[PDB]
């Protein structure tokens, strides 16, 4: 956690619908966007912490 | 916590709708029974 690696997420089709539907989390959680909309939005930088 | 308003919808609201339902939403592709994760109550609280 003193240096966590950060993915940038660029020129792709994100496919949100892989985290949110997947039971394969302790917790999920979204800020400002609702989950199954990011789905039809798109950005021109995304990135991963 | 006394305050609180819906987070949750499976549609939206009509003009001058009024909706005191306290079910269970669906929040993905999860069968909730209506009883967790993507399973969570709608009412929400701002803890001013």
């Amino acid at each position: 956690v003193y240096a966590w690696n950060r993915k940038r997420i660029s020129n792709c089709v994100a496919d949100y619908s892989v985290l949110y539907n997947s039971a394969s989390f302790s917790t999920f959680k979204c800020y400002g966007v609702s989950p199954t909309k990011l789905n039809d939005l798109c950005f021109t930088n995304v990135y991963a912490d | 916590y006394n305050y609180l308003f819906r987070l949750f919808r499976k549609s939206n609201l009509k003009p001058f709708e009024r909706d005191i339902s306290t079910e269970i939403y669906q929040a993905g592709s999860t069968p909730c029974n209506g009883v967790g994760f993507n399973c969570y109550f709608p009412l929400q609280s701002y803890g001013f």
